């Protein structure tokens, strides 16, 4: 009793709009599951098998990503500027702290 | 002497498609993946809603609501009645064996600093 | 001749001798989960 | 010293473990002691 979605839908041949109005949107949907399917692929488990290493790399791209976008003419973003000044901030602080402890010595 | 009714929860067994070798447990809730654990959205709600039954009722302040911490604990008496019609999926059987023993065990770890 | 040694040998040999009986006492036992044997076991040993 | 090493991870993940899951007490044993009774018993305790 009260089954799920996946045992209910059986067919994916279509767009999500009509199984919306098919099957969840309909007065008598009786609607009595909850239950989210695994959507990670065995082809990316098998190569970041740890939800840390899937999480790295979810960071890395993200960074990537925003790095790329902010690298017709507008131009005028802030987030640019922001990333900009994050950089020549990290590279300048990085700097002064491989040559401050060269110098301890 | 008993605290609050936020340590005494059932199970609750909803469901999961993650493998054991990913899921971990909330206290309070039942057992969720991993990911649910650098979501400090998730783990400071999750685990704000626990100790909030330790905290004695002279604590909560001056003006909070009668009954519970409303700035913390409170669902509309509509959402209630909403999600009270809201079931989730059963646990198969040999996932739910274990399941139980988990959730009652991390627990216990609570309800046994309410007594020392 | 000193009373050591007999008594060394036997201190010594004590530990290795209960150490091998319980090793065999326990596998004559009730319900044994012997899990040196993993078909399953990783998922319950990572989650942990 | 690689020996040390598993029994340092041993100890510290039963302290850990007896400190998020309260329910198990988890009393680290050592089968060298138990020394035998008057005759052929052991009656090893609980443990690990
Ligand atoms: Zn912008």
């Amino acid at each position: 009793t009260l089954r799920d979605t996946i045992p209910d839908c059986a067919l994916r041949s279509q767009t999500l709009e009509s199984l919306d109005a098919r099957y969840v949107s309909r007065d008598g949907a009786h609607d009595a599951a909850v239950w989210f399917e695994d959507m990670t692929p065995a082809e990316l488990e098998v190569v970041f098998p740890t939800t840390d290493a899937k999480l790295n790399y979810l960071s890395r791209t993200q960074r990537l990503a925003s790095l790329l976008t902010y690298a017709t003419p507008d131009t005028a973003c802030v987030h640019g500027e922001l990333l900009a000044r994050k950089r020549e901030r990290f590279a300048a602080v990085i700097n002064r702290f491989l040559d401050l402890h060269q110098i301890l010595r | 002497t008993m605290g609050g009714d936020a340590l005494r929860v059932p199970f609750l067994d909803f469901a999961t498609a993650t493998p054991k070798r990913h899921q971990t447990v909330v206290p309070g809730v039942g057992t969720l993946h991993d990911c649910c654990e650098h979501s400090p959205l998730f783990s400071a709600v999750a685990r704000r809603l626990l100790f909030n039954s330790l905290v004695p009722a002279q604590l909560k302040g001056r003006d909070f609501g009668g009954d519970h911490t409303a700035k913390l604990e409170f669902l509309a008496p509509e959402l209630v009645r909403a999600v009270a019609r809201l079931r989730f999926k059963e646990c198969a059987p040999a996932d739910v064996v274990p399941q139980r023993n988990a959730y009652y065990s991390v627990l216990n770890t609570f309800q046994a600093l309410h007594r020392s | 001749h000193g009373e050591v040694l007999p008594a060394t040998f036997a201190a010594v040999a004590n530990g290795f001798a209960a150490r091998a009986r319980f090793c065999a006492l326990t596998a004559g036992a009730g319900t044994v989960i012997d899990n040196r044997s993993a078909p399953g076991v990783f998922d319950a040993h990572r989650f942990m | 010293r690689a020996a040390w090493r598993y029994i340092r991870e041993l100890i510290i993940a039963t302290t850990l473990f007896a400190s998020v899951y309260r329910c198990g007490e988890l009393e680290l044993r050592r089968p060298d002691c138990s020394r035998p009774t008057s005759e052929g018993r052991y009656r090893y305790p609980p443990g690990v």
